[PDB]
């Protein structure tokens, strides 16, 4: 998914668990 | 960094989602394959509006094939071992299929309006619709990329819309992907189909309730089945914060919202053959003949 940057760990972890869309 | 809570998915929801996804996948594939078989085999059924319906069916079938399996893999594995190019194409194919489906719904609504409005009663439209659908999915085909991480000890790899990108327009897409998707793949087809079907009913007033009921059911199911995913993504974009422990709960709940919404989208893909059965006598007999033998 979309994240502000690579420093926001939780957003990218959600991207890991989120659907492909 | 910690939110005062981890991120995880309940197992009950996983079981429910797996069962629902299996059932909707099977139903949609059977229905769309049967519709395509009927339209292709029967020469009398090879006609403009029927070719539009076949386009919609093929788009829905390709949409089902590419979404449910990968989401099942995500839930039951929580990994993406397919490499960068596979995740480079999957969003592209997914958005192309969604565009094909929505534009085919629009074209079919236009065709029904024409059929009911004019009594004198497609190749260019289908090619135009499909080409425009493939090109609009190009940004997904150049945008996504894989990134590595450490997270509380566990080393992870995620394929996503990497925030850092090369060009100004590519960065603009990286920033407005979800807004673009909600404003094109959902609002535009909903509005077009609803308006054209309203015109069809208005003409029937100028000149049978069952067909209007079918129209209402189709539009309502489309709305109710494509709303949840867009709602989840806009909620992410709107209520997600940072630097403070007020975001992890939202992410955990958004997992559930997104998976429910993708099941509903698959159900909308599955819906149309059922309607064309319960409404059309010709399609009813065709389904009886194909399925029962």
């Amino acid at each position: 998914c979309s994240c502000s940057s690579l420093m926001d760990k939780e957003c990218v972890y959600f991207c890991h668990l989120d659907i492909i869309w | 960094p910690p939110c005062q809570g981890p991120i995880e998915i309940k197992e009950t929801f996983k079981y429910i989602n797996t069962v629902v996804s299996c059932l909707v996948f099977v139903l949609g594939i059977i229905g769309n394959s049967t519709l395509l078989r009927i339209i292709y085999k029967n020469k009398c059924m090879r006609n403009g509006p029927n070719i539009l319906i076949a386009s919609l069916a093929l788009g829905d079938l390709l949409h089902i094939v590419i979404d449910i399996p990968i989401n099942v893999y995500k839930l039951l594995a929580e990994d993406w071992p397919f490499g960068a190019e596979m995740c480079k194409l999957v969003p592209f194919i997914q958005k192309a299929s969604v565009g094909i489906t929505v534009l085919s719904l629009c074209a079919l609504s236009i065709d029904r309006y024409r059929a009911v409005a004019s009594w004198s009663r497609t190749a260019v439209e289908i090619v135009l619709i499909w080409v425009v659908s493939v090109v609009l999915a190009v940004p997904e085909a150049i945008g996504f990329d894989i990134i590595t991480m450490d997270y509380k000890g566990s080393y992870l790899r995620i394929c996503l819309l990497h925030p850092v990108q090369k060009t100004a327009f590519m960065q603009f897409y990286k920033t407005a992907k979800d807004w673009w998707l909600f404003s094109f793949y959902f609002c535009l087809p909903l509005a077009i189909t609803a308006f054209f079907y309203t015109l069809m009913t208005c003409e029937m007033l100028r000149k049978r309730r069952e067909v209007a009921k079918t129209v209402f059911c189709l539009v309502l199911v489309f709305a109710l089945c494509w709303l949840p995913l867009h709602l989840s993504r806009i909620l992410k974009l709107t209520l997600y914060n940072q630097n403070d422990p007020n975001r992890c709960e939202l992410l955990s709940f958004l997992l559930v919202l997104d998976y429910i919404g993708i099941n509903m989208a698959s159900l909308n893909s599955c819906i149309n053959p059922i309607a064309l059965y319960l409404v059309s006598k010709r399609f009813k007999n065709c389904f009886k003949s194909c399925l029962c033998c």
